[PDB]
């Protein structure tokens, strides 16, 4: 409601970033990188493919990747014997580096409430449940 | 012109989906909650009423589930509007069955024909999908006991325990870990109340805003009994499994 | 999205556009015309406007007889006047044969504004820019005015108009009503009833008309004519020697 | 330009005209160039023939309806093929039912009765390719001038096609020759070869470049290609 | 919104139609016609425009007649034109067959209406932006009628539309006054020769044409042709006399 | 967005215009039409090397004396030559005899522009018109051998050595000064291959192109991979000379 | 009903219509298989996303649609049902009209062929799903793999998927397996299968479906203990190796 | 001629004391020659029941006709048809076809499960609409049956006493047509349970 | 040709909903407000009339129709496309039920057929959805007295007593401790007046207020006698002298 300019703002603000790929001079030391969830809304006239020959997407890990990016937020972290590596994540079932990091996140705040140094096997157990649940949101796609 | 009107229902998105489809997707999720359950001596299935209140009446009504033969049950959770053009199909083309081979028709014939009518809006015609999910459940000598579901895409596969409508996740989370191949149907009954409880937007948990239709098997083998459980006996079996 | 103005479909604000801009139609041509219910029978009255003297003044008409006990009078541009013209028409003949005698004034408002609905529903077609307006005498209820809304929506009225100056030629009309607590002309003789509704619009408009600059429609009972231009101009003549 | 307004075919310009009609319109100026004329007993039509090689043959730019009767076709090439089959039908309409041969003059109206329904009508485009109409009946010869709209008007001789327009300039100093000579097919035949070569720029007319077919009273439609043409170069 | 003046059946703000009103200018781009209305029938005239000396004279005929009674003269496309009375040559030809005696001039003025006021109702199609003048002698009396775009049409003592509709028209209201009483057939035809010369001050720039046709029951008996013969030579000079 | 009618500022339609570009998208069929007979052939330009020879076939046989060769997407190309076929075999019935090449290329060239959204006077069901060119090739009793080009377009000339695809343009003007009027059966095999060489990526084997052949008693045949093979072996002599 | 057209020539001469509608098999469960000279299988994947999904209820992702020949697709299974029931019905008509069994060869390019009338078919949407043909002519044991592209073309291939993955699987099948030398044994045939769904799969069981196709109308579906069993032997010569 | 009379048949119904009774044979031959000894022309609706007559090809194909309309009527509202709303039921639709009709002589019975009063009704070739208060019978071999209801028929009888009148009135009757014998069952209908009887008789 | 509008006007929102049918319920709330109280011995609806003119004539405007003589129909606010459902509603009602089965259909079973033709509006192209809510109230011989809520939607609730309208959040509030088990016919009328007197702000009278009610069978109301099994119809219209008795009764 308030910032809305119409459809001239439109136009003018889009048109002035592929002014400054194109119209503007450099010798080469600016560099732009563009990202979001989303780049098909986005007016692919804005790209101009010429000033960027690369292209980069991204997928969900595999099993394999997982057990890379647990080891990560868990080298720092205290966890107990009883903690698995492999099993954590066998049990993620499509999920991203995000959603690995949140239930490092929340299996740090459970065993925070209990002022416990090194996390026990009960709190990530806790912890998968409430990331599927509200964090984990069943895509759209449906298919299959 | 007619072009400059028509929303292009049914087109390849650049990802490769349909957009009608994947919105309608969305609708079940804003529908009431349904979660069938397939136990070994029958099957179970459970429903939630959206938008209830004390002037509703309890006497005789089911929203969310219906008969389409004695049999086989259905569950319906979505847009109740779509759903009984598919329902007063559903009966006419369960009967052309029985009137020419002159014998019960099975779930995986009665799905795929009815699945045919919502792949067809969603390649001709240039008319919207049906927005309305059904979870079929009946008897059979050849499978046993099948549970099937759908969608507004028009698919169908096998399902032990499956859940459709608002917190669709949710619920399939308590479901997976609490289900066994040996569950009866005494036992299959308290994994339905214990999820919906917990699944839904409310406090307490009423018998008026639940509907709960099974499958019995009497003493006479080949044939079961389709029985709808009344607002009588659902308040019986809360008392009895602690759920209140 | 700005096409959703452009046809008949639901409104964010719970309306419809192009419904709304229908009855902006029919104050193009700005006729103002009015019908009131007599004892026996109903009058209708309309003003005649002719803009150019090439024009035949019994060619130029608003007011079209549909059947030979049925009047019927339109407001707004005559191409959609004319369109709902021979439709009616065609539903009189249709139940006549079909259905049994001839058909009353209700029927008629009732399945041309049931014919509008189907017309305003479906968005390929476009509503009429005119107002239906029924007048005859039935075998029943005596003397009714049926006026059909180009909405599709028809409800029937004691003594009615129409027009952009409706409005106020209505309190002509509706305080004459509130004084005599009468919800019709007590007057036996039709004649009367014709320089009755003359006399309230003169003084509504403030203008004096003449033979050609009115057209009286006069719909007895199972008898429906309009009256001439020698018919017109004898009642103006006794409304100034009794006023 | 491209698509503002009358982009759909039923809509109409603020200016009071159709470009649709005009799109169509520019089709034939940029298409083949052909000319045309006719006199008291007899008809000529000549028709320049191209293409995209020259290895590859001349698509004919006349079409045969009947002995007596023909056309030239300056535009898309397929579009003229669906009105001459409603051309032609209507000749042997005529045979069967009325035992009479297709006027001329009355081949203009049923023609333009075909383009006006896509017009009037979405779904539908005009053909973009013009038709010169030759013939005879006992009123004598009558020569067409078909449009994308449908437009009918009777002509001593026009031209359509590319710089056509401008190669009128010898059909209008010679209005006064061709139409009072009577019995010389050959001279009548040479008057269209200078008509044609004012529009000629990159190439001039040559054997298989020239088509010419000429109509008459005592001669009938007869389509001459090939070398047949080679003699009144 | 955007895109009122698009398609069809899309009302403007105010009650009317954008693509009626683009239909009208495409009726001033066109050649002029001009009528003649009398007691003894009605007189057609039509002024063509030569675009260059390449027009064989009098070999084109613009005026298509409805069976014997009824001429039919149209300003505007010349593709629209023509539709419209292969439309009505169908309705005359279905009439006669049921109805036996022709089709009268304020009969055949409804076959007209009603079908031009359908594609006015259709985003498929598109109204005609010709404007066709029609008329002869019917069975009682006579009549004139001139069809607009918009499909509104009455009762015309003279029509005229085209690029002379500002002049020639104009002039149609100096024979009122000039002839109250009547006017003969035979003047009516030096008249309407007149007409096309004091309008043809805006077509000077290019060549033009005269055709006129009546049709009376003092001499043709309800036959409309063309004037030919020494009768159209004598309305020229008589025209050119004044100018 | 638009309709399939909508005419373009240069005075032709949008879907004719775009169909023609397609024929650059795919595989190159260059063709020489001799007077001892036709050459054709085709290229299947496999993209990997699992890929049957017998997979793709762009030259399919409308009749014995009568063939073709296609070249872009073959989409649209075997719904075509179902209705060429139809149009030929069906009238061998109804006169007793063959159809001409030239009067078989006007039936199925006429069956592109007949698309449209609510056709009126007739029912007429089509999306989009053919976006596959056809080199139409035969011989018959009276002209000889010709070979002809249908359009996306609906227009159709008769080349003596046509070059579409790919090659519409390098190859086609290579055959210009290459091209003879005395051009014999054996040397038109040589030619053809040697043009096939130069504009392929890899080497010429007998997958990735296959050639036929059009005379007046044998008719339609298709060069068997040895008879292609010893052509290719051949073609290597005449590349070294001096 | 709905006339308008959908298919539509890109100005860069393609179709809109078509090449997203391949996205939608990229994104689908990869389908690959292999034939050899005596037998021809057929492997397929299941989602892992979603449990508790009964074998014995659920339709095999293999359709079968004639005795000697069966049909394994990947893409989306809203347009699949379409072309499976249409092309068993073929199979009958086809016993009908003619009195001869179907062909490999004639049921690819009649299910090749419907899909190019969508295509041409003002009103409808070509089918985002692609499907793999795979049987033995009758009285003949030469092997028959097709492939049928959702944009109509079709071919013939000795190794061939299609789905997520696919370029990855491909360029496995070109360099291990050889066109050449195909194995002449049934148990060679479904080890180079698994072979290909160990990176694509990741380590599952039962969402791996094989179908072995042999000739005379013979046709075993592997069970679930049965492929476990061809995927342990694998994976003992696979990190020893 | 006659293709109704070709198969043959006989259906007969009663009244009783809040019972009604109908009743057919097992015999359903071709023309001269007898074929099934098994067959039944009584089907099982529910608690209506409801005998058909006349043409096999028109028994059976009728049988699957009326079970279609009926289970959409039930499956909709949950409960068992009634026999006065299923009698007008019969009625619409052998009436569907006007000159392509069915030849059946098909006799409903049944009690209403609500009020309780017992029902019976008829019809014809046609379909016309009959309704009594003591029996009514239809079919080739009818004739037989009304000399034998009218006078042994009593009103307000016994159900138990209701099965040995109409039986009686059925097997005397049975004999005296060549297309009717080879047992016969009687269905005596009740508010409780149902009694299923067959009757010992000839063989010819 | 004739139209060339195929597809459906009714497309599915990105936000989960469909537009058309969101903004047809908001429609309803746009004009005059009805109601409806179902008791043990019949089901008492009730409406306002609005006047558009002063001069306009009340009797000859009928807001409560009759589908069945046991059966009555009540909407809300103008009702442009109520006339158009009501008479396809009288027809798929006799023609499958009355012409085949030959008695009119319950309750249950005729709101089902009325929202039939409700659902196909949101689904088939060419036409918009019906932006008016009925409701279905009638008596039959099993499920008894009943009343049903037609939303525009196409889809239909069971409600015991239910206000929909300008006033539909304030009426429907008050009519929950209103109602209870055991109530009678003339007892629910007044509960339909003290409800329906707050939402009036015009002139209050008994011409502006259409009191529908269902009662017993009335013989007076059938039109012929001997015949004791039809007692006549139940759905009775109350006269304009009749409500204003009951008007100043509270």
């Amino acid at each position: 409601d308030s910032n809305s300019g119409g459809e001239r703002e439109i136009q003018r603000t889009m048109l002035e970033l592929l002014n400054q790929l194109d119209g503007f001079d450099d010798r080469g030391d600016v560099k732009v990188i563009m990202a979001t969830n989303k780049i098909e809304t986005l007016d692919p006239a804005l790209i101009r493919p010429g000033r960027i020959d690369r292209k980069i997407l991204f997928e969900n890990p595999d099993l394999s990747t997982k057990k890379k990016i647990l080891g990560i937020h868990t080298s720092k972290m205290n966890l107990s014997e009883d903690v698995n590596l492999e099993t954590l994540v066998t049990t993620k079932d499509d999920l991203s580096g995000a959603d690995i990091q949140a239930m490092c996140t929340e299996a740090g705040l459970l065993a925070l409430r209990e002022r416990r140094m090194q996390v026990t096997a009960e709190d990530f157990k806790q912890a998968k449940e409430r990331v599927m649940k509200n964090k984990v949101e069943e895509n759209l796609e449906g298919l299959y | 012109g007619s072009r400059r009107y028509d929303s292009r229902t049914t087109i390849f998105s650049p990802e490769g989906r349909l957009y009608q489809v994947e919105y309608a997707l969305e609708s079940i999720s804003h529908a009431g909650t349904a979660i069938g359950i397939m136990a070994s001596d029958g099957i179970v299935l459970a429903a939630e009423r959206k938008v209830t209140s004390t002037l509703l009446e309890q006497d005789t009504s089911t929203e969310k589930l219906y008969k389409l033969n004695d049999k086989i049950a259905v569950a319906v959770a979505g847009l109740t509007a779509d759903a009984e053009i598919l329902i007063n199909t559903a009966r006419i083309h369960a009967q052309n069955y029985l009137k020419t081979y002159n014998e019960d028709i099975p779930v995986e014939i009665l799905v795929r024909r009815l699945s045919d009518i919502k792949q067809g809006y969603t390649q001709h015609g240039g008319l919207r999908p049906f927005g309305v999910s059904f979870i079929y459940a009946g008897y059979d000598d050849r499978y046993g006991y099948q549970l099937y579901t759908s969608n507004p895409s028009g698919n169908y596969t096998g399902w032990k325990a499956i859940s459709v409508g608002a917190n669709t996740s949710a619920a399939q989370t308590l479901l997976q870990m609490d289900y066994k191949d040996d569950m009866k149907v005494d036992d299959a009954i308290e994994l339905a109340l214990k999820t919906l409880s917990k699944t839904t937007d409310s406090s307490a948990l009423t018998y008026d805003r639940l509907e709960f239709a099974t499958i019995r098997k009497g003493a006479n083998d080949g044939e079961v009994y389709q029985k709808i459980f009344k607002p009588q006996e659902i308040k019986d079996i809360l008392v009895k499994t602690g759920i209140t | 999205a700005g096409y959703d103005r452009h046809i008949t479909i639901f409104s964010p604000e719970g309306r419809l556009y192009q419904v709304e801009y229908a009855f902006k139609a029919t104050n193009q041509t700005n006729i103002n015309s009015l019908a009131v219910r007599g004892k026996d029978c109903t009058v209708v009255i309309s003003q005649k406007k002719v803009p150019d003297k090439l024009l035949d003044p019994t060619t130029v008409s608003y007011i079209f007889c549909i059947s030979r006990t049925i009047g019927m009078v339109v407001n707004g541009p005559i191409p959609d006047a004319r369109n709902a013209a021979l439709r009616a028409k065609a539903e009189a003949a249709e139940f006549r044969y079909k259905y049994g005698y001839d058909m009353p004034c209700d029927v008629l408002a009732k399945r041309m504004a049931n014919l509008s609905q189907i017309y305003t529903q479906r968005a390929y077609m476009r509503p009429l820019g005119v107002i239906l307006t029924f007048v005859s005498v039935d075998e029943e209820l005596g003397p009714s005015i049926y006026k059909t809304d180009p909405a599709g929506y028809y409800v029937g009225y004691k003594a009615t108009a129409t027009g952009p100056k409706q409005q106020e030629i209505t309190t002509n009309l509706e305080n004459h009503f509130k004084k005599s607590k009468i919800d019709h002309i007590n007057e036996e003789s039709w004649e009367k009833v014709v320089e009755f509704a003359i006399t309230h619009m003169i003084d509504a408009l403030g203008t004096e008309f003449s033979k050609n600059d009115l057209e009286v429609g006069v719909a007895t009972k199972d008898k429906f004519f309009t009256l001439s231009a020698e018919n017109i101009e004898e009642r103006l003549v006794a409304i100034a020697e009794q006023d | 330009f491209r698509n503002n307004y009358d982009g759909d075919t039923v809509t109409f310009s603020p200016t009071g005209r159709l470009f649709q009609v005009e799109y169509a319109l520019e089709a034939i100026k940029q298409g083949s160039v052909t000319v045309g004329l006719r006199s008291n007993t007899h008809a000529v039509l000549v028709a320049l023939k191209r293409n995209a090689d020259e290895l590859s043959s001349y698509q004919k730019k006349i079409i045969k309806c009947d002995e007596h009767m023909g056309l030239s076709l300056a535009g898309l090439a397929p579009d003229a093929r669906v009105l001459s089959n409603y051309l032609r039908q209507q000749c042997n309409y005529s045979s069967l039912v009325f035992n009479r041969k297709l006027a001329v003059e009355r081949a203009g109206h049923l023609l333009c009765d075909k383009a006006q329904k896509n017009t009037q009508s979405y779904g539908g485009r005009p053909y973009g390719v013009g038709l010169l109409i030759i013939g005879y009946d006992k009123s004598g010869a009558h020569l067409l001038e078909f449009q994308p709209s449908g437009n009918v008007t009777e002509l001593y001789g026009t031209a359509i096609g590319a710089r056509s327009q401008g190669a009128k300039t010898y059909l209008e100093r010679t209005l006064d020759t061709f139409i009072k000579i009577d019995g010389n097919p050959d001279e009548l035949i040479k008057a269209g070869v200078e008509a044609i070569s004012q529009s000629l720029r990159d190439e001039s007319l040559t054997v298989d470049n020239l088509s010419i077919a000429i109509v008459g009273k005592d001669t009938p439609f007869t389509i001459y290609d090939g070398e047949a043409v080679a003699k009144y170069i | 919104g955007t895109g009122y003046d698009l398609s069809n059946s899309v009302f403007s703000p105010d009650g009317r139609n954008f693509q009626v009103e683009y239909a009208v200018k495409a009726v001033e781009n066109g050649t002029t016609s001009i009528g003649i209305k009398c007691n003894d029938g009605v007189v057609f005239a039509v002024e063509k425009l030569i675009t260059s000396k390449l027009l064989v004279p009098q070999k084109n005929v613009k005026i298509q007649v409805v069976d014997r009674h009824i001429g039919c003269v149209y300003s505007g496309l010349i593709p629209d034109g023509r539709h419209l009375v292969n439309r009505g040559r169908e309705e005359a030809a279905s009439f006669k067959k049921l109805y036996k005696t022709p089709i009268p001039i304020p009969a055949f003025a409804d076959r007209l209406g009603q079908y031009v006021q359908a594609h006015t109702l259709y985003n498929s199609v598109r109204p005609f932006g010709v404007s066709t003048i029609f008329g002869g002698v019917d069975k009682n009396g006579a009549h004139l009628y001139m069809l607009e775009p918009s499909g509104s049409y009455w009762g015309y003592k003279g029509a005229a539309t085209g690029k002379g509709r500002q002049s020639a028209k104009a002039e149609l209201e100096k024979l009122v006054d000039h002839h109250p009483e009547g006017l003969s057939a035979r003047e009516a035809v030096k008249q309407a020769a007149k007409i096309i010369y004091l309008a043809h001050e805006d077509n000077k720039e290019k060549d033009f044409e005269l055709e006129i046709s009546w049709c009376s029951l003092s001499e043709t008996n309800g036959l409309h042709k063309f004037v030919k013969g020494d009768l159209l030579q004598e309305a020229i000079d008589f025209a050119q006399k004044e100018i | 967005d638009r309709g399939v009618s909508t005419f373009s500022p240069e005075g032709r339609l949008f879907q004719v215009e775009y169909s023609l570009e397609a024929i650059k998208l795919g595989s190159t069929a260059i063709g020489i039409a001799t007077k001892e007979g036709v050459v054709l052939g085709v290229e299947k330009r496999a993209t990997s090397p699992l890929l049957e020879s017998d997979s793709i076939e762009k030259i399919v046989e409308i009749d014995r004396h009568i063939g073709c060769a296609m070249s872009g997407l073959t989409a649209d190309a075997r719904s075509m030559i179902e209705h060429a076929r139809t149009a030929a075999v069906t009238h061998n019935l109804y006169y007793d005899e063959d159809i001409n090449v030239e009067s078989l290329t006007q039936s199925v060239c006429d069956l592109a522009l007949r698309f449209g959204e609510g056709a009126s006077g007739e029912e007429r069901l089509m999306s989009r018109p053919f976006g596959v060119a056809l080199l139409i090739a035969g011989h018959d009793a009276d002209d000889g051998y010709q070979l002809f080009h249908a359009e996306p377009s609906g227009t159709f000339y008769r080349y003596n050595a046509k070059a579409i695809g790919s090659g519409s343009e390098g190859a086609q003007a290579e055959l210009l000064n290459e091209w003879h009027s005395s051009l014999t059966l054996k040397e038109a095999e040589l030619l053809v291959l040697k043009i096939l060489k130069q504009v392929m990526e890899e080497k010429l084997d007998e997958n990735n192109a296959q050639l036929s052949c059009i005379t007046k008693q044998d008719g339609f045949k298709i060069y068997d991979n040895e008879k292609t093979a010893e052509l290719i072996k051949e073609l290597k002599e005449k590349e070294a000379a001096e | 009903g709905y006339d308008r057209a959908l298919s539509i020539f890109s100005p860069d001469g393609h179709i809109f219509q078509v090449e997203y509608a391949l996205e939608a098999v990229k994104r689908g469960t990869c389908a690959v298989g292999v034939k050899g000279k005596n037998c021809v299988v057929l492997g397929c994947e299941r989602r892992s996303t979603l449990k508790l999904q009964d074998t014995r209820i659920t339709p095999s992702k293999v359709s079968k649609i004639d005795s000697h020949v069966v049909l394994s697709f990947s893409g989306l299974n809203a347009d699949s049902r379409i072309l499976i029931e249409k092309a068993r019905v073929e199979a009958q008509s086809h016993r009908l009209t003619l009195e001869d069994p179907v062909t490999v060869e004639y049921l690819t390019r009649y299910v090749a062929g419907v899909q190019q009338r969508y295509t041409q078919s003002g009103g409808v949407r070509p089918f985002g799903v692609s499907t793999l043909i795979a049987g033995f002519d009758p009285r003949d044991d030469e092997p028959k793999l097709y492939q049928t592209e959702p944009s109509g073309i079709y071919s013939s291939w000795s190794a061939q998927t299609i789905g997520r993955n696919s370029k990855t699987v491909r360029e496995f099948l070109e360099k291990n397996y050889d066109r050449k030398e195909p194995p002449a044994t049934v148990e060679e045939c479904v080890k180079l299968t698994v072979r290909s769904l160990l990176e694509v799969v990741q380590t599952g069981a039962k969402n791996i479906e094989i179908t072995v196709v042999k000739p005379d109308s013979d046709i075993v579906a592997l069970s679930s203990e049965e492929i476990n069993q061809y995927v342990t032997q694998i994976e003992q010569e696979k990190q020893e190796q | 001629s006659d293709p109704s009379s070709i198969n043959g048949g006989i259906v007969v119904a009663m009244t009783g004391k809040d019972c009604v009774a109908i009743a057919c044979d097992l015999r359903l031959g071709s023309q001269s020659l007898g074929v099934s000894n098994k067959f039944e022309k009584i089907f099982h609706y529910g608690h209506v029941f409801l005998g058909i007559t006349g043409l096999a090809t028109d028994v059976t194909t009728l049988n699957e006709m009326f079970r279609y309309k009926t289970n959409l009527y039930k499956l909709k509202e949950e409960r068992a048809i009634e026999p006065e709303t299923f009698t007008q039921l019969v009625s619409s639709s052998l009436y569907e076809r006007r000159f392509g009709p069915y030849f059946v002589g098909p006799v409903v019975a049944g009690i209403n499960s609500k009020s309780g009063k017992p029902f019976i009704a008829g019809f014809d070739l046609i379909g016309c609409i009959d309704e009594a208060k003591d029996f009514i019978v239809s079919g080739t071999a009818s004739d037989q049956l009304f000399g034998m209801c009218e006078s042994l028929y009593e009103p307000n009888l016994e159900p138990e006493d209701l099965f040995e009148t109409i039986s009686q009135a059925l097997l005397n009757a049975a004999d005296r047509d060549a297309l009717s014998g080879w047992g016969a069952v009687v269905y005596i209908i009740k508010k409780d349970e149902v009694v299923k009887r067959y009757l010992k008789m000839r063989q010819d | 040709m004739t139209d060339r509008y195929s597809f459906s006007l009714t497309t599915f929102s990105p936000s989960g909903k469909l537009g058309q049918i969101d903004y047809a319920l908001t429609a309803v709330k746009q004009g005059v407000t009805s109601l409806g109280i179902k008791a043990t011995n019949g089901v008492v609806i009730a409406t306002e009339k609005k006047s558009s003119s002063p001069l306009a004539m009340s009797e000859t405007l009928s807001k409560v129709s009759l589908l069945t003589p046991d059966i009555g129909a009540v909407y809300s606010g103008m009702g442009p496309d109520y006339r158009v459902l009501v008479d396809k509603s009288r027809k798929v009602a006799h023609t499958s039920y009355k012409r085949i089965y030959g008695e009119y259909p319950p309750t249950k079973l005729l709101v089902s057929e009325v929202a039939k033709i409700m659902q196909e509006a949101t689904q088939s192209g060419g036409v918009r959805p019906f932006g008016v809510s009925l409701l279905i109230a009638g008596h039959d011989e099993f499920n008894g007295f009943s009343l049903y809520q037609v939303d525009p939607s196409g889809s239909y609730f069971p409600w015991k007593a239910t206000a929909i309208g300008k006033g539909s959040v304030a009426a429907k509030t008050f009519l929950e401790k209103r109602w209870n088990d055991e109530l009678e016919l003339e007892d629910a009328i007044h509960i339909a007046l003290l409800t329906l007197k707050e939402s009036v702000e015009g002139e209050f009278n008994g011409d502006t207020i259409e009191l529908a009610i269902i009662g017993d069978e009335n013989p007076d109301l059938l039109g012929y006698t001997g015949i004791p099994t039809d007692k006549g119809p139940r759905f009775r219209k109350l006269t304009s002298q009749e409500i204003n008795d009951r008007l100043e009764a509270l």
